[PDB]
DNA sequence: AATCGGTTGTGGTCAGCTGCTGCCACCGGTTAACCTCCATTCTGCTGCCAGCCT
DNA sequence: AGGCTGGCAGCAGAATTTAACCGGTGGCAGCAGCTGACCACAACCGATT
């Protein structure tokens, strides 16, 4: 007889409704103007950004945090070009191509 | 509306989800193709099993374990984001995938008819090329700019063509210069006169090919110009280079694209009202292929118009993701994992979507980007419906993956595997044996099965009697089977019914409720009278046992379906709990009378008195205990406690009153007295010999005239006496009982000479091969009949073989003939007879070649029995689905309509020969008009049940026809009324006001499958019934006449052609292509030329089709035709159904009308609508005007009528689930859950039986006297 | 004499971070002779081509 | 001179070949170095009947 478990637990408690811990509600806003409410615990530090139900990050609605900065890509095609060429070599190549298009169109 | 589903539903509505609906159901976007960690086996963030999206895996914990009780309930952890709540929300929360390119839904593109193609007016081949990136489509064009720059662009094209031709002119000059140089360098030097022309021929070839290059380039330029001048939207451009030339030269003035984003721009620029108006103008004015195509288009255009649906929901911008525990990943024993085939399809969608996002932000060329988009489209198609378009995606082992539409369709889908029938708790099964000591309401339940079924009841009772301290030790006592457990189990099993079921359940008496009593051993003991109902013998059969739990379920098992409350068969009313086989041999032996037997009545005088006369049956029993009397010798008894018959009672006793204790003298046998003491006290003395027909007539009379408890006790007494006198009866088989006829050699020699004569005539060449076979088959059929007759004359009347056949117990005489006698002709693997017979009996022993020939027919019979069982099951399923909404809703619709029944046609000599099928036509029916004689006094008045006394009174008064109420003519809006249906055949009284008479009709028709054989090109068995109920044009279709007139039997080239010249002076009716395989119709002699025919006269011989009887003759004459033709199949096998079970089915085929003119109100022509609402939309229109619709009757099949129903949820579970769901969504249909099948699926009380408001809302209280006096 | 609550001498003790100090999984980028295309049956729809009509 | 409609035939759906460096960072995992509260056996008191 095969016996499998989806790896989780089942607890035997009475689901009450009255003596519950206090909660505070934050409100976030994504870059297309949507708004979401998240119930955090009362004794807990509210984060600056939150991944909402659209799958896009939303910033906290209260104007306090100067947090996000640049995390720029160090790898573009210009960076890969620059690590194997020099400025004078690229300038020579550019000027040779300019002279060829002058000789082609104008002459 | 409701979302938690607390069971007050009014409706279930289906529609077409847009992207805002999808990303409003979702709890988060899944954006990684990850499932669980390979090391810790816990879910991965943003993956397919994510807890931040789908809820936590453990009850009331977060993912990082920071919050871990019900004190923190409903908060979200600020670290991992998991809301701490129950773990069963992972069966309820959906997520979504946000696509990087739009995708079409496969259901609205592919499946015939293409709904996207019908809406946009594109062919499916031209739509596949667009949405799978093989062609372009013009989404828009600009007409003002084109019309104002057409002249300037024409000037530009003429300038460029002038430049091309001037280039060819320059080439003409240059090659002319080279040609003149060739002339000067060839003519002035000595060479061959032909070789000086070869170089100029090559030059002329160069000129021809160069001007051909110029001509082809000019033709390409003309093609570009004509393509731009004839540019319109929805116009495909294959030839990528032609499209590139168009966007190069005239890049303004139009736009184009490939794929589902172009399809969605075409749907954005779509005017539904204007398109519907132009389609309605076409269907009003034009005709032909244009009108038929416009009708088929207007179905889906009007569906999108008349609702609130927008057609933009057929292209996908987001894809919903099913919750994780409906596609689980389970860890087996031994650490192995098993997963659910939808994770692979979802992972393909996420992998290709993420790679497409990478390519778009990388800036890749369009070859790579379009290949990625086409792959994304095919992966979403394989998710929704795998293998519908192309090859299916396979897993390991070349096994196709199981997609989302495979979870719903088929015999193993959701609807039929898990919703309409389930596996149940409190449920056992064992193998049945015979229980001849039981009463009819009892079963023997083995104690080891009863202890497991009744386990909570016995645990409760063990705690209550202080045998156990608590439920844990009581459960241990039951598991270890202590000796107190059996003493308790008797107490808890007393008076608690169980339901016993034997599969397949062909009719409703295949589930019956019995009062169990414990037996030792491991087999169920079934009463020997319920085996005909269950269709059970004891060669290894098994039964299932179910336990009813609540008070209502116990009351239903005790009242509605107790076994002694169901004696009569609900199809014909014949008794089913009747004596059979051994109880028939015993009562036939007991009640037969043997002349010359021991201690007979002598009339003697002269020396001594009579000496056969007994003063009581006690004295006769004492004389039979001595060896002085036989139980089958004719005596004269004096009876005092048995009622005399009607003639003797009338003569001897007075105005009334036999009055028990009054003595009369009977002239009978002692075994007949012993039989008549088992019948009720007031039942008159029978004095007949008990064939099975005689016993069935007695039990029918008892069931009509006495209560149900009296009938059940009487059949148990007959069971006992039959079994006793069966073992004292002397029926055995030896080989000396299988007598052989003493003339068999003479008979077979006399017919062997005739067969030899026919064979020598074939050898001389006088007759062909086939006519020789026909002569031989007729010779050996006569020989088989003569051998059987000589055998029947040879056997004595008290042989055991003859007695078992002749008492009606079992068997028939053709088996006796093949056992002793001659097997006869046997068939081929095809089915034709073989012209050499089997001349040996099985008593003699067949030879090697006779045995090998006999096995062909034996195996074909067994295989056909298997196939017939499957086909009868399929027919019963269709009949249940068509007629499940015919339930009794009323007592009297008070209509004055009815049908005329035939009732003993009148002989020319002058008498009333009774109709042979009058028990299935005119009994059990309510009279509709008063039945008078010569307009005199009424005999049977209106509203009477038409039983045996009424039919006898009508035939004595000389009435051949009555008008009875029928369900074909019922006036009730929903369902039928009880007066029109009439008597319930199982109870013998008028039918109740909640009965599911259509389920009863479907099972009454479909249970006598498997005994409906074709014969020994007209269909004749169960294939004949499946084509009358499906309203097909038959195989051997014979024409019927259209109008009264005279005939023209023209014999054409080797086959007929029939023309009817009407008596009204109208045009002639011509039946053209009639093959001569079918013969002409005979009536009273064959149809000859120059004969007069009636309006419904069948001209050839064969099956008339029902669709033409309805057109020519009317809706009444197709009800007479369809009911009679179904019953001819059943009556040929000796099967009794009442006609009211076929008129319940036939009424559901004629529910509708077909529209032949729209009139003024919303009815597209050619569509079939219900007749009740065809007339509710005509009284609304002959008010406020005079412009009704016109409708003609239709006849439908049982498959076509039950898929065109108002409930999408019961039509999707019948068959064609994908087609039903894909236009219930387009029409935005709503389901009011009125039916019998939609209440089973969603789990509430069916609207029939005890589940209707009349019975369900009964208020019970003690009466005032009984309350205060206790 | 007890009896319900404090004080605590003193000895383990027990896990809860806290550094802390490796150390080990995990993920991204790189590599430069040359060699370039995978059963049967019923029903309905859609496309084919001759055949009269203006 | 062309054209758009009639059978007509074909097709689809549904039922019973090959690997390796290198950087760098976050997670793991184990273990003194405090704890800092916990536990406990035993003994010493604060009135109070
Ligand atoms: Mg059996
Ligand atoms: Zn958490
Ligand atoms: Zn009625």
């Amino acid at each position: 007889v095969l016996r499998g478990s989806r790896l989780g637990a089942v607890s035997y408690e009475t689901d009450r409704n009255h003596d519950l811990a206090p909660r505070q509600i934050a409100r976030y806003r994504t870059d297309n103007g949507e708004e979401f409410e998240v119930p955090f615990a009362d004794d807990a530090e509210i984060p600056g950004t939150w991944l909402c139900r659209n799958g896009m990050e939303g910033t906290l609605i209260e104007g306090d945090l100067p947090e996000p900065k640049k995390v720029k890509p160090p790898r573009t095609h210009w960076d890969m070009l620059l690590e194997r060429r020099s400025i004078e070599e690229l300038e020579e190549l550019l000027k040779e191509r300019l002279e060829l298009i002058r000789s082609r169109r104008r002459g | 509306g409701a979302m938690l589903d607390v069971n007050f539903f009014d409706e279930l509505r289906i529609g077409l989800a847009t992207a805002e609906d999808i990303r409003q159901w979702s709890y988060g976007e899944v954006k990684k193709p990850e499932t669980i960690n390979y090391r810790t086996l816990k879910p991965e963030k943003d993956g397919l099993f994510c807890e931040k999206i789908f809820g936590p895996t453990r009850d009331w914990e977060c993912y990082c374990g920071k919050y871990k009780r019900v004190r923190f309930k409903g908060i979200i952890c600020e670290r991992c984001g998991v809301e701490v709540t129950r773990a069963k929300v992972r069966r309820e929360r959906m997520g979504h995938i946000e696509l990087a390119a739009p995708v079409t839904h496969i259901w609205y593109f592919k499946g015939v008819p293409s709904r996207l193609g019908y809406l946009l007016d594109l062919a499916p081949k031209d739509l596949e090329k667009i949405i799978y990136f093989a062609a372009y489509v013009i989404t828009s064009v600009d007409e003002e700019m084109r019309h104002n720059e057409l002249s300037t662009l024409e000037a530009e094209m003429a300038v460029e063509r002038k430049a091309v031709e001037d280039q060819r002119d320059g080439e003409l000059e240059a090659r002319a210069q080279k040609l003149e140089a060739d002339l000067a360098e060839l003519e002035a030097e000595g060479a061959k006169a032909d070789a000086r022309r070869k170089v100029r021929d090559g030059g002329e070839r160069e000129m021809r090919q160069i001007r051909d290059r110029a001509q082809r380039e000019l033709d390409r330029l003309e093609d570009i110009w004509s393509t731009f001048t004839k540019l319109a939207p929805k116009q495909l451009i294959v030839d990528e280079n032609l499209y590139r030339e168009l966007v190069d030269r005239y890049g303004e003035y139009f736009t184009g694209a490939m794929g589902a984003e172009s399809i969605q721009k075409l749907i954005e620029n779509f005017d539904i009202d204007a398109e519907a108006e132009s389609l309605r103008d076409v269907i009003r004015n034009g005709k032909g292929q244009k009108k038929l195509r416009a009708l088929k288009r207007l179905k889906v255009v009007a569906a999108f118009q008349q609702s609130g649906n927008s057609p933009m929901g057929m292209v996908l911008d987001a894809v919903p993701v099913i919750p994780p525990e409906l596609r689980p990943m389970v860890q087996l024993d031994g650490g192995r994992f098993a997963t659910s085939d939808l994770n692979d399809l979802y992972r393909r969608v996420i992998n290709r979507n993420n790679r497409l996002k990478r390519l778009i932000d990388l800036g890749a060329p369009e070859i790579i980007v379009n290949n990625e988009k086409r792959m994304l489209q095919e992966s979403v198609d394989a998710l929704f419906d795998n293998g519908r378009r192309g090859r299916p995606v396979t897993g390991p082992g070349n096994r196709p993956l199981k997609s989302l539409s495979d979870l719903l369709k088929g015999k193993q889908g959701r609807f039929r595997q898990n919703l309409l029938g389930k596996r149940v708790d409190y449920s056992g099964r064992s193998v049945i044996v015979v229980g001849p000591q039981l009463k009819l309401h009892q079963c023997g339940l083995p104690k080891l099965m009863a202890l497991e079924l009744f386990k909570p009841f016995v645990m409760k009772r063990l705690v209550d009697l202080n045998h156990a301290q608590n439920i844990k030790s009581a459960k241990r006592m039951v598991e270890r089977q202590r000796p107190q457990v059996w003493d308790v189990l008797e107490e808890v099993i007393a008076e608690h019914p169980v339901l016993l079921n034997r599969a397949p359940t062909l009719h409703r008496l295949g589930i019956q409720a019995f009062e169990p009593m414990l037996v030792e051993g491991k087999a169920i003991q079934l009463h020997p009278l319920v085996c005909e109902a269950f269709n059970a013998d004891f060669d290894g059969d098994q039964m299932a046992v179910h336990l009813p739990l609540s008070a209502e379920a116990q009351a239903e098992a005790r009242i509605l379906m107790l076994s002694s409350n169901n004696i009569l068969s609900p199809a014909s009313g014949r008794p089913l709990a009747m004596p059979r086989l051994d109880m028939v041999t015993g009562l036939y032996y007991l009640t037969t009378e043997v002349p010359g037997d021991t201690g007979e009545y002598q009339p003697a005088s002269g020396d001594h008195p009579e000496t056969g006369v007994y003063s009581s049956p006690a004295e006769a029993i004492m004389a039979a205990d001595r060896g002085v009397l036989s139980v089958r010798a004719k005596i004269k008894v004096r009876l005092t406690q048995l009622r005399p018959p009607v003639e003797i009672e009338a003569e001897l006793f007075g105005h009334s009153g036999w009055q028990p204790g009054d003595a009369w003298m009977a002239e009978t046998t002692l075994g007949r007295v012993m039989f008549n003491e088992l019948l009720p006290l007031g039942y008159p003395f029978v004095n007949k010999q008990m064939h099975k027909k005689v016993q069935a007539a007695i039990i029918n009379d008892l069931a009509e005239r006495y209560p149900m408890i009296v009938v059940a006790q009487t059949v148990d007494k007959l069971k006992d006496a039959g079994f006793y006198w069966a073992t004292r009866s002397g029926v055995t088989v030896s080989m000396a009982d299988v007598l052989v006829p003493p003339r068999k050699k003479e008979i077979l020699d006399h017919y062997e000479e005739r067969a030899d004569k026919v064979e020598k005539q074939f050898q001389r060449g006088a007759l062909n091969h086939d006519e020789r076979n026909e002569a031989l088959v007729e010779i050996w059929k006569e020989a088989t009949d003569e051998v059987g007759q000589a055998l029947r004359e040879h056997y004595p009347d008290d042989n055991p073989i003859i007695t078992i056949v002749d008492s009606g117990a079992t068997g028939n005489f053709t088996q006796t003939r093949t056992l002793a006698g001659m097997k006869g002709l046997v068939t081929n693997p095809k089915g034709e007879f073989i012209p050499r017979p089997v001349k040996s009996s099985f008593r003699e022993g067949l030879t090697v070649l006779e045995y090998f020939i006999n096995t062909h027919g034996a195996r074909k019979g067994l295989a056909d029995t298997a196939l017939r069982t499957a086909d009868s099951g399929y027919l019963t399923r269709r009949l249940v689905d068509v007629s499940q909404d015919v339930i009794v809703r009323e007592h009297d619709c008070q209509t004055e309509r009815g049908i005329v029944v035939e009732l003993a046609e009148r002989a020319p000599d002058g008498t009333l020969i009774r109709d042979p099928y009058i028990e299935t036509s005119a009994y059990a029916r309510t009279l509709g008009t008063d039945a008078v004689d010569e307009a005199g006094n009424v005999i049977v008045e209106r509203g009477q049940d038409l039983g045996d006394p009424e039919i006898d009174a009508l035939l004595a008064a000389g009435i051949t026809q009555v008008k009875v109420r029928s369900v074909l003519t019922c006036a009730t809006s929903t369902g039928v009324c009880a007066t029109c249906y009439g008597r319930s055949m199982a109870t013998g009284k008028l039918v109740d006001i909640g009965e599911a008479v259509g389920i009863v009709a479907a099972q009454s028709i479909g249970e006598p499958g498997t005994q409906l054989t074709m014969r020994t090109d007209i269909t004749g068995g169960l294939p004949r019934v499946q084509e009358l109920f499906e309203a097909r044009v038959p195989r051997g279709k014979a024409p019927i006449a259209d109008v009264t007139g005279r005939v023209r039997l023209e014999d054409g080239e080797r086959f007929y052609k029939i023309t009817i010249v009407p008596d009204d002076g109208g045009e002639e009716v011509v039946y053209d292509k009639i093959s001569k395989r079918q013969r002409l119709r005979v009536f009273k002699r064959v149809l000859s030329d120059g004969d007069h025919v009636e309006v419904g006269q069948q001209l050839m011989e064969g099956s008339a089709d029902p669709h033409e009887v309805l057109r020519v003759q009317g809706p009444r004459e197709v009800q007479i035709h369809l009911v009679r033709e179904v019953q001819e199949v059943y009556r040929a096998q000796g099967v009794s159904i009442h006609d009211k079970h076929i008129e319940v089915i036939v009424r559901q085929m004629l529910r509708r009308v077909t529209i032949i003119d729209s009139g003024s109100t919303e009815f597209l022509p050619g569509s079939l609508i219900d007749r009740a609402e065809f007339e509710a939309e005509n009284r609304r229109v002959v008010a406020e005007g005079g412009e009704p619709a016109a409708g003609r009757p239709v006849l439908m099949g049982i498959t076509k009528a039950s898929l065109a129903t108002d409930s999408w949820l019961s039509a999707a579970s019948f068959q064609e689930t994908t087609r039903v769901l894909t236009d219930a969504a387009i029409n935005c249909r709503s389901d009011k859950l009125n039916g019998l099948k939609e209440n089973v699926i969603i789990g509430k009380l069916i609207p029939a039986g005890t589940g209707i408001n009349r019975y369900r809302n009964i208020a019970v209280q003690p009466t005032e006297e009984a309350r205060a006096a206790a």
